[PDB]
């Protein structure tokens, strides 16, 4: 059995920490919801 | 029980302890959270139960007490932020500038943040706070490191 807990509100926070980077990707959706790569 | 509007972890006593295996949204009544995180199983809020409404294997998505809510886009330039919420770890908003996922069918915006796979459910947002989708769903580059895709449902 699953169960919930709160854990915060939903808000954007000004000064939070910048990271990661935003690369393009040719990728494919299988029936099963799993994406795969495309090279 | 609590149904306030906010972040919230999915649990699970089945394993060892207690087991973080996802987290989800709490809008207007309903809770969203990715398929895979509950396998469209009941969940329990407190004494309370929440049964599974609407689900999806392929857009990997689930709603909880009504119909998908959640229908804010990314506008495809601006910042957004992960509210990332990882076990045992406090909730914390990491502000990054998506990427794209190239599909046959269009373009999906994408996050480059590793997390680990109990942080899947976690919210994405728009400098308003809106809900532009959950983190969870993507694929695994060349280093072994996660790039999720920005998953959002359609508001019927
Ligand atoms: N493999 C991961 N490395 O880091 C992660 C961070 C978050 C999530 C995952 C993950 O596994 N997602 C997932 C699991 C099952 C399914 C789906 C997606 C969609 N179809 C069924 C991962």
């Amino acid at each position: 059995d699953m169960y919930i807990e709160r854990a915060g509100d939903i808000t954007w926070e000004k000064d939070a920490e910048v990271t990661g980077n935003s690369p393009r990707l040719d990728v494919a959706l299988d029936e099963s919801g799993d994406f795969s790569l495309v090279e | 029980g609590e149904t306030t509007d906010g972040v919230y972890r999915v649990m699970t006593r089945r394993l060892l302890g207690s087991t973080q295996v996802g987290v989800g949204v709490m809008q207007e009544g309903v809770f969203h959270t990715m398929w895979h995180v509950t396998k469209g199983a009941a969940l329990r809020s407190g004494e309370g139960r929440l049964d599974p409404y609407w689900g999806d294997v392929k857009q990997d998505l689930v709603s909880y007490c009504g119909p998908w809510k959640l229908d804010a886009a990314w506008d495809g330039l601006s910042e957004v932020q992960l509210l990332a919420v990882p076990p045992g770890e406090r909730a914390k908003n990491i502000q990054t500038l998506p990427g794209i996922f190239k599909t046959k069918d269009g373009d999906i915006g994408a996050v480059a943040l590793d997390y680990p796979a109990g942080t899947s459910g976690s919210p994405i947002l728009d400098k308003c706070g809106r809900v532009i989708g959950l983190y969870g769903n993507g694929v695994v580059i060349k280093n072994g490191s996660y790039v999720s895709a920005i998953t959002q449902g359609k508001r019927e």
